[PDB]
C-alpha cells in the first residue's frame, strides 16, 4: 500500500519499476515499515537469562522486545530497534569477510 | 536398591551367605539385613 | 512477587520462636544457640510487639533486629565443656534450632 | 508486652558443640537416643576430636565379619576437625532471663574407620621443613594421652554463670 | 590553516573576509549570520568559507622554532 | 543446502548429515494406516510400555519382572505379543548378558533368572537394571524418528531419518516401487 | 606504579647463600625516580625529544637494601637498579596537569590522548586484551561426547585449568594435565573429606529430583575401587599423579596427594583441613548434574559477562615480577663466586657489583615492548603481537586505537562464535566500529561511559557478610540446599543466608553510602539457585 500511493516521476520508484538497483522491498523499507530483523533463520535469542535486552521485563515474547523493528529509515529507529538492526547487519558482514 | 546404612551411612550390596541365602550387607561396618527389597521407580 | 515472602515468612518464624521461648521456659537442661555480629558496640532484649515483630533494641543504643534460622540442625546437636586437658566432655544437651540476629539499615 | 533481658553473663571458660552427623531424629517419642558408652580421648594443637558408639551385639552383629577379617571390635570411632568462629553464642533461659555463653569453636564429628587402617598396617608383611598443610598433617597423632573421664552434672555449669551478677 | 583567497565553486574573494568578521563577532556583538549577511556574500556558497573555517595557525605559530 | 551440502557430495563422505528416506504408501486412508505404517518404524519403545522396572530378590533367586500393559499398544497399532516382547530380550544385546533364561506368565510379566571379583550378583543387577529401558521391543533399530507429511493434494507420505533403504524398502504398507 | 610496585618486592624481600647462613640482603624501600628532598626527578628527557634522538623515556627504580658483616654491622644505602619506562602524562611524567603554555614550551600538543610510550624513538601501545573469567565456573555442552566443564584457576606461580569431563553412562571423572588416568569423583571428594555416602547423594540431588538416578551411577562404582576412605581412598588419587618430584621421593605414601589437594594444585584454596574445597568440587559436580537433565542450563563462551579485561597494567606486573625473580638469581650465583675463593670475609663489592647485573632488567624491559613477544618461562602464556604502533594517520585514528580491545582465537577453521554481535554489550562495547578484513568481530572497542575496574581487597566484604547474616560453612548440614539462595563471594561458597531479597536490598544500600562500589556488586540467580556478590575486577561496568 506504499508503492500505490507512490508518486510517479521519483527516482527510486522508477529504479525499482526498471532494472538496474533497488526492488519493492528496498522502497517499502525506507518508506513504510522495516520488518523483522531475524538472525540465523529465526527471530534474535535471549541475550541476557530469559530476555534479550534488559529494558523489557522477563518472560516477554512481544515483538517490540525480540526483534521486530516498526520504524521506517525515513524516521529514524529506536536504540533496541537501533540494536536489532545492528545484529543482523553484522551477521551478514561477518560472513563476506 | 538405593539403601543406606543405619549405622555408618555408607551403600550397601547384596551378598550369598555361606552359598545359598541372599542378605544385604556392607562391608562397611559390621550389619546386615535379611530382608528381601524393592526397586520400583516410574 | 519476591515482596511476599520477605513479610508472610517472618510471621513464621516469629511465631516459631514464640512456641520455642515462653512455652517451654520452666526447666529443660537444655542449651540453644544465637548467631550475634560481630564488632558489638561496647544489655537490652527482644521487647515482643503488639502481636507483631520481634525487634531487639540493645543497650549502646543502636539498634538490632533479627530473628529465625534454618533447619539445619535435623542432625544431633549437642554441646560440652572443657577445662584444661584433664576433664572434659560434661555434656549439657540440645539445640532446638537456632536464631540469627542482623542489624537493620 | 515486656522483653527478657539478655547479659554476656561473664566468660571463664571455653565451650564446644558436637553437632552429629549420623543420626539425625527419630520418628518421635524422645528421639535421638544419645549413648552412654563412649568414653573417649582428646588431642590439642590439631584439634583431632574423637568420639565412640557402642555397637548392637544382639541384633546385625555379622559374627562372621566381625570377627574374620579384622579383630573383635566394639568401639566406632569418629572424627572431627575444629574451627574458630566470631559472634556464636550459647543460650539458657530461666523464666524471665536469657544467658548469653560465647561458645567459640564448633565441629562437625564424622566416622572414620581406623580397623581398616588397624588391618592393613598388619598386612604389609604378614626433610624439616613443610610450609603448611603438611606440618599439621604430619603432627597429628602424637601425644593422645587425654583418654577422658566422660562426665555430667548441671549443678557445677548453671551454678557457674549466675554469681557474677 | 589559513582562511582561502578564492572560494572553491565560483572563485569570489574571500579572503578579504575573515578579519573584518572577526572584527564583528569580539565588537558590535552580532550572531553569526546577520554580521556575515552585512559583510558582503549573499548565497551560501562563499558564505560556508567563513562560517566553517578553524584556524590552526594561531595554535602552529606557538611551537616558533626561530626564537625562545 | 547451501556450500556444505556440495561439498558433503563432492568428499563422498560415509557419514552425512541429517539424511532422510522419503517412503510412500499404497491407500488412501489418514488416521489408521498412518499410525500403523509409522509404528512399523521406529525403536526403544519399551519407555512407554513398562510403567516401572523393579528387581527383587527371592530368597535364591532375583526377579526384574516388567509389567507390559495392553493400553499403549490398543491406541497406535503394534502387532505383537508378550512373545515379540520375549524374542526381543533374547535379542536386546549382541553378548551382554542376554543368554540363558526368560519367562512368560499370565498377565504379561518376563523376570530374567540369573545364577552366579566377588559378589557379581548385585553389579549384574546394577547394569542389567541400567541397560533394560533402553531396549528395543519392535521397529527398525538404524531409524532416529518419522514423520508424515502432506502435498498439496489429498495423499500422505512418510519419511524418515535413518540409513537402511533395505529393510525400510522390505516394510508391510510400503511400496518398494520408487523411495 | 604506587600498589603494585610495593607487593612485587614483598614476596622476594630476601635472598639467601650457600657460602654460609649469616648472609642476607633486605629489600627495605622502593619507587620511581625520587632520592633526597628534591623534587621528583629534576630533570628528565623531554617526550618529544627522546622521539627525534631514538631514545626510550624512563625513569629509574631506586632500591633500599641492607648490607651486613660478620662484624654484625647494619646500614642503609640507596642504589640504581635499573630504568622503567614512563607512560606518558600519568604521574610520573612531566606532562601531568601541565599549562597551555607548558605544552607548547617542550613542543607536545596538547590535545593529543597520551597513555602510549615511547620505547627506542617510536610509539607503542599495550592493548587492551578479553580473556575468560578466571577462578569462576563455566560450562559448556556437546552433542557427540558430553558436557565438559571447565575451571581456569588463577594462581602466580603455575597456570592450572582443572577440567571436568565425561564421556559414557554418566560415568563422570575429572581430568588433569597433571594427573594420569583418572578417577571417578567419589573417590575424590571421598578424599578431600565428605566420607559419608548419606551425604554424597543429598548434596548434589537434591530431595525428590530426577537427579537421583543420574548421579548413582557413581556410587556403584565407588566398591568397584579404592572405598573405604583415606587408607586406601586418598593413596589412589596420590598413586595416578604426575610430577614426580624425585628429590624426597620417600612421601608417596600419604603425603604425595595433600600436596595435590592443596595450593600446589587444581585451585587456590589455602584450606588446612578441607571443607570448603571438599564443597567446592562437590558444587561443581551439581551444575553438571542439572546439565545433563536439562541440556538449557549451559553457559555460553561469547556472553559478555563471562569475560574480563586485562589492561597495561597487569602485564608490566607479569613481566617485572619475572625479571626482578630472574634479577635475584642472576645475582645469586654470581655473589657467591666471589665470596668462597678467598679466605678473608670480603667487605665491599657485595654492593658494587650489582650495576653490570640490572642491564637485563632495562634492556629486557624495553624489548618486550618494542618487539612484542611476552615470553615468560615459568608462566606459559607465551602471545605475540600484545604491542602495536601508534597509529597515526589522523586525529581519530590515533585515539580509537586507545580504545581497541584485542581478543586472541584459538583456531581460525571453524570458529562461527565470537563474530557475531552480542546483545549482551549494550553500552559497553561500541556496536559499529569493527574492522572489515580477517579481524571482523574479533577486534572491539568501547563506548564512552564505561569503566574497567580493579580487584580491591576481597577481605572486608567477607567480614561484612557474616554480620549481615549469614552462616559460615562449617555451621550447617551437609543436607540444606532446599533452602533459599546461596551466597558465592566470587565463586567461593559463603553458606546460604535466607531472605535473599532482603539481603541484596540491604547490601545495596550500604553500598550507597560508601563501601566504594567501583565492583563490588551482588545479583541473584535462580536457575542456579545461588546469589552473587563480585569483588575481583578486572570487567566493565
Ligand atoms: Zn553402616
Ligand atoms: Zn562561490
Amino acid at each position: 500500500v506504499c508503492i500505490n500511493e507512490l508518486d510517479n516521476w521519483n527516482a527510486p520508484l522508477i529504479m525499482a519499476t526498471c532494472g538496474s538497483k533497488g526492488s519493492t522491498l528496498n522502497v517499502s523499507q525506507m518508506v513504510a515499515v522495516v520488518g523483522q530483523q531475524i538472525i540465523s533463520g529465526n527471530r534474535v535469542p535471549d541475550g541476557f537469562q530469559d530476555r534479550s535486552l534488559p529494558h523489557f521485563p522477563k518472560n516477554s515474547k512481544t515483538p517490540q522486545s525480540k526483534g521486530f523493528v516498526r520504524n521506517s529509515f525515513f524516521s529514524g529507529l529506536s536504540p533496541p530497534e537501533f540494536l536489532f538492526h545492528a545484529i543482523s547487519g553484522r551477521e551478514g558482514l561477518v560472513d563476506t569477510a | 536398591m538405593l539403601s543406606f546404612c543405619p549405622s555408618c551411612n555408607n551403600m550397601l550390596l547384596i551378598t550369598s551367605g555361606d552359598s545359598g541365602v541372599y542378605t544385604l550387607a556392607c562391608r562397611s561396618c559390621p550389619y546386615e539385613f535379611p530382608i528381601e527389597g524393592i526397586e520400583i521407580y516410574d | 512477587k519476591e515482596a511476599a515472602a520477605e513479610l508472610e515468612l517472618l510471621n513464621a518464624d516469629h511465631q516459631h520462636i514464640l512456641r520455642k521461648l515462653k512455652k517451654m521456659n520452666n526447666k529443660p537442661e537444655r542449651f540453644m544457640v544465637f548467631q550475634l555480629p560481630t564488632r558489638l558496640p561496647a544489655v537490652g532484649s527482644i521487647r515482643v510487639h503488639k502481636s507483631g515483630k520481634l525487634s531487639v533494641k540493645i543497650g549502646n543504643v543502636v539498634m538490632d533486629i533479627g530473628k529465625g534460622a534454618e533447619t539445619t540442625f535435623l542432625q544431633d546437636v549437642i554441646a560440652l565443656s572443657i577445662a584444661d586437658d584433664a576433664s572434659s566432655a560434661e555434656l549439657l544437651g540440645r539445640v532446638d534450632g537456632k536464631i540469627v540476629v542482623t542489624p537493620q539499615i | 508486652i515486656e522483653e527478657f533481658p539478655l547479659k554476656i553473663s561473664g566468660e571463664e571458660e571455653s565451650l564446644h558443640v558436637f553437632q552429629y552427623a549420623n543420626r539425625p531424629r527419630l520418628v518421635g517419642r524422645k528421639p535421638a537416643e544419645h549413648p552412654f558408652i563412649s568414653a573417649a580421648r582428646y588431642k590439642p594443637k590439631s584439634h583431632l576430636w574423637e568420639i565412640d558408639i557402642p555397637l548392637d551385639e544382639q541384633a546385625f552383629y555379622n559374627k562372621d565379619k566381625a570377627e574374620s577379617e579384622w579383630n573383635g571390635v566394639n568401639v566406632q570411632t569418629l572424627k572431627g576437625v575444629g574451627v574458630e568462629n566470631n559472634g556464636q553464642y550459647a543460650a539458657f533461659v530461666k523464666d524471665m532471663q536469657v544467658y548469653l555463653v560465647p561458645i567459640e569453636r564448633v565441629a562437625q564429628l564424622k566416622p572414620f574407620f581406623k580397623y581398616i587402617d588397624d588391618a592393613n598396617v598388619t598386612r604389609k608383611q604378614e626433610q624439616n621443613r613443610l610450609t603448611g598443610s603438611l606440618l599439621a598433617h604430619k603432627v597429628a597423632d602424637e601425644e593422645a594421652n587425654i583418654e577422658l573421664t566422660w562426665a555430667e552434672g548441671t549443678f557445677e555449669q548453671f551454678k557457674d554463670t549466675i554469681v557474677k551478677e | 590553516m589559513i582562511v582561502p583567497v578564492r572560494c572553491f565553486s565560483c572563485g569570489k574573494v574571500v579572503g578579504d573576509k575573515w578579519e573584518s568578521y572577526l572584527n564583528l563577532l569580539q565588537e558590535d556583538e552580532l550572531d553569526e549570520g546577520t554580521a556575515l549577511s552585512r559583510l558582503g556574500l549573499k548565497r551560501y556558497c562563499c558564505r560556508r568559507m567563513i562560517l566553517t573555517h578553524v584556524d590552526l595557525i594561531e595554535k602552529f605559530l606557538r611551537y616558533n622554532p626561530l626564537e625562545k | 543446502l547451501g556450500v556444505p551440502r556440495i561439498k558433503e557430495i563432492i568428499n563422498a563422505s560415509k557419514v552425512i548429515s541429517t539424511p532422510i528416506i522419503n517412503a510412500v504408501l499404497v491407500n488412501d486412508n489418514d488416521e489408521r494406516a498412518a499410525r500403523v505404517v509409522k509404528g512399523r518404524v521406529e525403536k526403544t519403545l519399551l519407555s512407554d510400555v513398562a510403567f516401572y522396572v523393579q528387581d527383587v530378590y527371592k530368597d535364591n533367586l532375583s526377579f526384574i519382572q516388567v509389567r507390559i500393559d495392553l493400553g499403549t499398544i490398543d491406541k497406535l497399532q503394534l502387532e505383537l505379543t508378550i512373545e515379540d516382547i520375549a524374542v526381543a530380550i533374547t535379542r536386546a544385546s549382541k553378548l551382554k548378558i542376554q543368554a540363558s533364561d526368560v519367562n512368560i506368565i499370565g498377565k504379561d510379566r518376563i523376570a530374567i533368572n540369573v545364577f552366579p571379583s566377588e559378589n557379581d550378583v548385585f553389579y549384574r543387577m546394577q547394569q542389567l537394571r541400567r541397560a533394560l529401558p533402553d531396549v528395543v521391543v519392535k521397529g527398525l533399530p538404524d531409524i532416529s524418528r518419522a514423520v508424515i507429511n502432506i502435498r498439496d493434494d489429498g495423499k500422505r507420505e512418510l519419511l524418515v531419518e535413518g540409513y537402511g533403504l533395505r529393510d525400510v524398502m522390505c516394510t508391510d504398507g510400503v511400496i518398494g516401487s520408487r523411495t | 606504579v604506587d600498589t603494585d610496585l610495593k607487593k612485587i618486592i614483598k614476596a622476594n624481600q630476601l635472598i639467601l647463600s650457600d657460602v654460609d647462613p649469616e648472609f642476607y640482603l633486605k629489600y627495605v624501600d622502593i619507587r620511581v625516580g625520587k632520592k633526597s628532598s628534591s623534587s621528583t626527578k629534576d630533570y628528565l628527557t623531554p617526550p618529544h625529544e627522546c622521539r627525534l634522538r631514538d631514545m626510550t623515556y624512563s625513569a629509574p627504580i631506586y632500591v633500599d637494601i641492607e648490607y651486613t658483616r660478620g662484624r654484625n654491622i647494619i646500614m642503609h644505602k640507596d642504589v640504581e637498579i635499573g630504568r622503567m619506562p614512563i607512560m606518558l602524562r600519568s604521574n610520573k611524567c612531566i606532562l601531568y596537569d601541565a599549562d597551555e603554555s607548558k605544552m607548547a614550551k617542550l613542543n607536545e600538543c596538547p590535545l593529543d590522548p597520551g597513555g602510549y610510550f615511547i620505547v627506542n624513538g617510536t610509539e607503542k601501545v599495550i592493548l587492551v586484551q578479553e580473556q575468560l573469567s578466571k577462578n569462576r565456573i563455566i560450562v559448556e555442552a556437546d552433542e557427540k561426547k558430553g558436557i565438559v566443564q571447565a575451571s581456569v584457576t588463577s594462581s602466580t606461580h603455575e597456570r592450572k585449568s582443572k577440567t571436568y569431563v565425561i564421556t559414557k553412562n554418566g560415568k563422570i571423572y575429572l581430568k588433569h594435565n597433571s594427573i594420569a588416568e583418572e578417577i571417578p569423583i567419589a573417590i575424590v571428594l571421598k578424599a578431600c573429606g565428605i566420607l559419608s555416602d548419606l551425604e554424597i547423594m543429598q548434596l548434589v540431588c537434591g530431595n525428590d529430583s530426577s537427579y537421583q538416578d543420574i548421579f548413582a551411577v557413581n556410587l556403584e562404582e565407588s566398591s568397584k575401587l579404592d572405598i573405604y576412605t583415606q587408607q586406601q581412598a586418598l593413596e589412589y588419587i596420590g598413586a595416578k599423579v604426575k610430577t614426580m618430584r624425585r628429590q624426597k621421593l620417600t612421601i608417596l605414601q600419604e603425603g604425595i596427594e595433600a600436596i595435590a589437594t592443596t595450593v600446589i594444585a587444581h585451585l587456590t584454596v589455602e584450606a588446612l583441613d578441607f571443607r570448603e574445597k571438599a564443597l567446592y568440587i562437590a558444587m561443581m559436580t551439581r551444575r553438571v548434574v542439572m546439565a545433563m537433565y536439562n541440556p538449557k542450563m549451559i553457559d555460553d563462551r561469547d556472553y559478555v559477562g563471562n569475560k574480563r579485561l586485562e589492561l597495561a597494567g597487569q602485564l608490566i606486573s607479569l613481566l617485572f615480577e619475572d625479571l626482578f625473580k630472574k634479577f635475584n638469581n642472576d645475582f645469586k650465583l654470581s655473589i657467591d663466586k666471589v665470596l668462597k675463593k678467598p679466605n678473608r670475609a670480603m667487605e665491599y663489592d657485595a654492593l658494587l657489583s650489582i650495576n653490570v647485573h640490572s642491564n637485563n632488567i632495562t634492556s629486557g624491559l624495553n624489548r618486550a615492548i618494542s618487539t612484542g613477544n611476552w615470553s615468560l618461562k615459568r608462566f606459559k602464556m607465551e602471545r605475540a603481537g600484545v604491542t602495536h604502533v601508534l597509529s597515526r594517520l589522523s586525529y581519530i585514528s590515533a585515539l580509537g586505537m586507545m580504545t581497541r580491545i584485542s581478543s586472541q582465537f584459538e583456531k581460525s577453521r571453524k570458529v562461527s562464535g565470537p563474530r557475531a554481535l552480542q546483545p549482551s554489550q549494550f553500552g559497553m562495547l561500541c556496536t559499529a566500529d569493527t574492522p572489515e578484513g580477517e579481524a571482523c568481530g574479533l577486534v572491539k572497542n568501547l563506548a564512552l561511559m564505561t569503566h574497567i575496574t580493579t580487584d580491591d581487597e576481597e577481605e572486608p566484604i567477607k567480614k561484612l557478610c557474616y554480620v549481615l547474616g549469614v552462616e559460615d560453612i562449617t555451621l550447617i548440614d551437609s543436607a540444606s540446599l532446599h533452602l533459599n539462595y546461596g551466597v558465592y563471594l566470587n565463586g567461593t561458597l559463603i553458606g546460604s543466608i535466607r531472605f535473599p531479597t532482603k539481603f541484596v536490598t540491604q547490601f545495596r544500600h550500604l553500598r550507597r553510602t560508601g563501601k566504594v562500589s567501583e565492583f563490588i556488586s551482588i545479583y541473584s540467580n535462580s536457575h542456579q539457585m545461588a546469589v552473587h556478590i563480585a569483588t575481583d575486577g578486572g570487567r566493565i561496568c
